[PDB]
């Protein structure tokens, strides 16, 4: 390869060129913000909780932003079924559900970034204005809505009008684009587990396991967004996640601090 | 299947390659789109053409990941967008923002007769990985949003006349033979460069209204015209949504 | 008094427990919307509605204040306005944010016969205090802006026929006498709930325009396009602004 | 009382309910930046005198912030009156008039902002922007535009179409609804009289009085707003405020340091 | 030289101390507007009057330099434009921010027959240095918008009949005899206050467009009306763009 | 001179009166970023050049903001003159190609912005949000787009469309109105010379030239906007600029220590 022979695919093929393609994958591999982790607080399964799950959360935030550079993006949860639901109804389209998602997932933002403006952790739009928080001890992590940017161009699952990205595909895209070191998603389950623990009496717990091994167990659209999984057999700087229960006290702490608590879920 | 927000729209999307002909190009193609204003409620998309190979040549170069690619691309339709806007504004035409195509287009399409934007979808630091060119491109966001309208046509505006089983101003030229039809499924199958972007025929499998997009030379004046009209004058591609 | 800046406008506001009900509510009123567009100049403006309730449940129970809660709830107006606005889209509809209601509602009324807003205003984190429930609400929002427009009118569309003398599906159900007119007055003297905000009584006393406001059944048919006409369907809200 | 009547209530009343009022009203209640100070700089009090009094008062705020978290928002001043009266002849309402308003405020604080920006002092939209700045020692305060946001749903006076709800309301919102511990209002006078000073001869120094006393005496609409008097009665976190004269050297600063100039104003 | 983008555009220039002098002048030339109304496509801007000299006073008095002016005085000028469209709200007019002027005007005069906006220039704190005062003002804003327009006219609404040989309100007023025309050639080589910004006739000697601009004086009824049309009611500005 | 007399020819004279210009030319003279200094990174001379032209002078940049206030600014290049020539041969006018221009600068802040992100420095529209930033250690630097913002209030060239305002003259005013220190303009050669040294064989390297000399020789259109030589000779405060080849490593570091590396242009 060659700076100047892609240049010169890049002027004179389609950029659907399987060379054009092939050479721009040789590019080097720059990580914007490489020392950073995204956490995702789930919308559902903690923020609707309210103080019991969130307060926490809080302390264990304000407490790992000492030693850990932190975006957090927020998940939607119950106020967007029910947009979905509604709009769904009508017969509105996954574009137009997509952007009522996004304002649930805002509204959580909010709040969270509400009980963190005194420790001095803003809410911002994404990534690409954490540069100055994230290099302040004072400071050292924002707060961000997780939903996709998608709005009227979500693309459409194969059936139904739910978008298809929400805030666990935000989040993850986020860390990937930015070349984070480590995603983590809080949820209300230790784990993955072989089946809905919720609603499985002895579904069993899972600290590991390939995208591959969970399509095989049929648990491909189980504890993340099924898009999730399959961004991250794709992803070139995230090729693993980390899932925790927010709910158990200090477990995003020892989840920074390398303590293998929750389930990892490796891209092979 | 959803209900379509705007049946009686007609989305045409004008490549950005035909933008970077200049005056040449443009001007017909202007001449064309005036006469076409009475006849059809239009939202005019523009892609990029060859302005986003320079920039993703230099964010290669720095090494910079494809979620920093596509808004750099983007940029450059909304640029195409806003040139062919300020041909049209002697008409009542201005160039949208994505965030007014997003949640305003019916009343600026009530307001006149055309608009323009920017045929990339926002996309912006959350492009899918995988590959390092941005995938979601002007032809696939032009076709997102006419599908999510329900719009009664999407019409792809080319520098040639068509798609061909090989790049016809490419290596493999003299075999370059004429597809006056396909389907998305059967291009989905193949190897090889084509004019439309590869994410369309992904977002046409999963499309809930638009049954057929069809391709046409903008280099050709009435071409265009004749598309709108449902006249077979370039590649014909069948989505793969069924008519009742 | 102040002049009338838009004096052949109607204001319609839109109960967000309407939307909550679905397609079920939502298309009837959608179609009788569609055969008002040709009859009157419509600013429609939507309630927030059960989703609201449930952020106010999260965000006391984080202790929020109320300048917290007011843009938690007012997001919900917003997506009720959103999900209307695109059911109207065929028409020409559209929502328009906040700043546009307010500085250009002359020009999207000229570009369009109806625009679709939030009811909520922008009072964010500078809500009143002393309830912990933001009192500037839906109601109490669309009659300030109709008021402050000199509109011809403002309609409340509710999930019930209009105001009773106890809540008609709460407790106390049972004793609950319809009020086919009263004065905002006499309404601000009563304890117990009322179907509009109790601000809404507070802006209608220093009101300068609006001297009567229709609250109506947007679950029966016709009764919005009665009250439009001024027919007496629902219970008549006498601001205490005179006639001439 | 409980979370889960609470709810109760909030899904099945109307909003209004007094029940629901009432369980509202016993929820939890956080202070967003209860250690920062808010500090209104009169806009015709202040800012429209020029360097005289601005100038001082700059080195004030940046000796204070040293100290003292503060949010400093601006008054408009003259030519907020000037737009008023061209308004108000034409018969435009309040909220045309509160729109205007808000122009002139913002003029002022980007001429202070200015002066401070050396200082690391931003100018912000308000105190939800305020979390990064605040954090910082090398920074510790921000600048606003005191105006409220109501623009066209300003809820008119009583009487004539001037915005009741001006700088001084706008300014102590903000420390209400953030849970300030403090809030400082800066004008030209050392602070209340039992007569306008300007035009009254004898008029006598006021040290500390109620809400309620202020009415009593006539001085309803003296040197504050008169509905910020009505607010403060209903605020939950300020339940007093102070009035000081920025003309006097060092008097903010010594106000930060709990000194008594000027006039305590007390909800009770 | 370029194509016209908006060849039947009327551009008309209030000033602001014709703003500031109240009802008593706006009311009477509200009035004339609208009757010019369904007679032109006006793109009505405001100036900035009396206000902007007290901001100057401030921030001059504390040092501010003069690209911090610009942005304080064209405030102002916004103020005066927001005042004079709510006066035609009721005839659909709207004031549009910078932005929507620049990139979106030919869609909001589809929609309506005329906008008002801020005829101050956005050049901020990129204001040019050499004078305290800010140099491109009201006046320069609104010919650099109608000539890059290709506009049909520029009327510049003054509270004077047009420009004088000294201040007509000035120490030397009783020598002050007045110009029916002069061209900016000329106006540019003489020291002594114009009513025009001096930044006019520099942007005028390198207009490509407008070939004439009108001073008339907007506290008689009717002058515009007559300038609109070509009548010779003010001082005409020979700009030194040549007809074909 | 006065205040007083100043005020009132503020009030009763136009702002053309040459009273009032000389008036308001006494004026105090207050500097809003007298510590920062401005640097404007060339579009087509670095970094449209990739890699081997920018990663040197963003480690260049990071070292320097630990002893220097920063404002870098980016031009737009090649992508650029695209622009304009398809607009030009479209016959629109320089307003139009003015917002054309701009888009390009944003890229390339964009692109550089993204590798200065980890080491804290943020991305701004320009040095109105630098306060901050500059204020901070960890940070001490921004990037902004460098294009004016007149967009179609751009003012023509005597001839031709292109605007004559761009990246240079953009960089130049916000060093003048901030009232910073120093402006270097970061180019691909070593400075002024007496033909342009990439068509011209024995060009002569210019240390130490005045506008008036550089316009005097021919060059008054050469290594920056011609525009740019006009407005410094206008300027209150940056009185000289320097001219620096960005392609030599530590060049700029070492203009940002003092040494007389490349060609400083004097207003007088
Ligand atoms: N095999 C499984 N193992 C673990 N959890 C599972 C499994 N299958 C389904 N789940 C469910 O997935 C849920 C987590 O998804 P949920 O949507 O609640 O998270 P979230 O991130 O809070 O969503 P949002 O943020 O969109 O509200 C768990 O509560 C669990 O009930
Ligand atoms: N199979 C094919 N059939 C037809 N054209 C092809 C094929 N493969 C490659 N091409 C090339 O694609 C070119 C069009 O390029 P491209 O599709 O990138 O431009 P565009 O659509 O104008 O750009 P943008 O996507 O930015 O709007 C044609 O001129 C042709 O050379
Ligand atoms: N005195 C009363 N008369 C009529 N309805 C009442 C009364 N008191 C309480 N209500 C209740 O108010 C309900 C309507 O609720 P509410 O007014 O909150 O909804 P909305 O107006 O749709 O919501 P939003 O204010 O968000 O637009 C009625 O269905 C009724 O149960
Ligand atoms: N009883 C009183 N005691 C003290 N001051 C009084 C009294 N009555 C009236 N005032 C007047 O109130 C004025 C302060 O209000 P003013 O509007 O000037 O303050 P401001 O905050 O600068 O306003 P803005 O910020 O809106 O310009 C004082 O200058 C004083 O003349
Ligand atoms: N040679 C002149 N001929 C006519 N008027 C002059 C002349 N020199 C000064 N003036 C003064 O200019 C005044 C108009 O002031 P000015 O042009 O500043 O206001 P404006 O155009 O309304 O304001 P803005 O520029 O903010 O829109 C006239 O009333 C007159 O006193
Ligand atoms: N007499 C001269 N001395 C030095 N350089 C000259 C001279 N005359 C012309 N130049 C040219 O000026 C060029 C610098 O201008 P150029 O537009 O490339 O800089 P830039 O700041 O990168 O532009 P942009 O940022 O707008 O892309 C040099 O590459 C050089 O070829
Ligand atoms: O962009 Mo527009 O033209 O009224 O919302
Ligand atoms: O929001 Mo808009 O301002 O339809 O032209
Ligand atoms: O500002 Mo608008 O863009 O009336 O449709
Ligand atoms: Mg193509
Ligand atoms: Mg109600
Ligand atoms: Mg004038």
């Amino acid at each position: 390869n060659s700076t100047a022979e892609l240049e010169e695919l890049l002027m004179q093929r389609s950029l659907t060129d399987p060379q054009l393609q092939a050479a721009a994958a040789a590019a080097a591999d720059f990580r914007i913000l490489p020392d950073a982790t995204v956490i995702k607080i789930g919308g559902q399964s903690v923020i609707d909780r309210g103080r019991a799950a969130v307060y926490p959360l809080v302390d264990e935030i304000v407490a790992a932003r000492k030693n850990h550079k932190l975006l957090i993006g927020t998940g939607a949860g119950t106020r967007a079924r029910h947009l979905y639901s509604i709009a769904a109804g009508l017969g509105l389209p996954a574009g137009v559900l997509a952007q009522l998602g996004s304002s649930v997932a805002d509204q959580n933002a909010a709040m969270l970034g509400q009980l963190l403006a005194k420790h001095g952790i803003p809410v911002v739009g994404g990534a690409g204005h954490s540069a100055v928080p994230l290099s302040l001890a004072e400071v050292n992590a924002v707060v961000f809505s997780g939903m996709p940017p998608y709005k009227l161009w979500m693309r459409p699952a194969a059936e139904g009008v739910i978008p298809p990205y929400r805030t666990d595909a935000g989040c993850f895209l986020l860390a990937e684009q930015f070349g984070c070191k480590q995603m983590i998603f809080v949820k209300d389950e230790d784990g993955l587990y072989t089946a809905n623990p919720k609603t499985s009496k002895d579904a069993t717990f899972i600290p590991r396991i390939s995208v591959d091994e969970m399509k095989a167990k049929g648990l491909h659209d189980s504890i993340l967004e099924f898009p999730v999984l399959d961004l991250l057999q794709s992803a070139q700087h995230v090729r693993e996640v980390q899932v925790v229960n927010g709910l158990v006290p200090g477990n995003l702490t020892r989840a920074l601090a390398g303590e293998h608590v929750g389930t990892i879920i490796t891209a092979s | 299947r959803p209900i379509r927000l705007l049946p009686w729209l007609q989305v045409v999307k004008i490549g950005g390659r035909v933008m970077d002909r200049g005056a040449d190009a443009i001007l017909p193609l202007v001449e064309e789109l005036r006469k076409l204003l009475p006849e059809h409620r239009l939202l005019i998309l523009t892609g990029a053409g060859v302005r986003a190979r320079h920039v993703f040549s230099v964010g290669l170069d720095l090494g910079l990941p494809v979620g920093s690619l596509a808004p750099l691309a983007a940029s450059e339709a909304g640029q195409n967008g806003h040139i062919l806007a300020a041909m049209l504004a002697s008409e009542g035409v201005s160039y949208v923002e994505h965030p007014t195509v997003a949640d305003q287009l019916a009343i600026h399409l009530s307001a006149t007769r055309a608009v323009v934007g920017s045929a990339f979808p926002p996309y912006h630091h959350h492009e899918f990985p995988g590959s390092r060119i941005p995938p979601h491109r002007a032809d696939t966001g032009a076709f997102l949003l006419a599908d999510a309208f329900g719009a009664a046509g999407l019409t792809i505006v080319e520098n040639v006349d068509g798609i061909y089983t090989a790049d016809p101003n490419g290596p493999d030229r003299g075999q370059a033979r004429f597809l006056p039809e396909t389907s998305a499924t059967d291009l989905a199958k193949s190897e090889g460069p084509l004019p439309v972007d590869r994410a369309l025929l992904d977002v046409m499998a999963t499309a809930r209204h638009i049954e057929r997009v069809q391709v046409v030379n903008g280099l050709v004046p009435g071409r265009l015209t004749a598309a709108l009209r449902g006249e077979h004058v370039g590649t014909l591609i069948r989505t793969g949504v069924r008519p009742a």
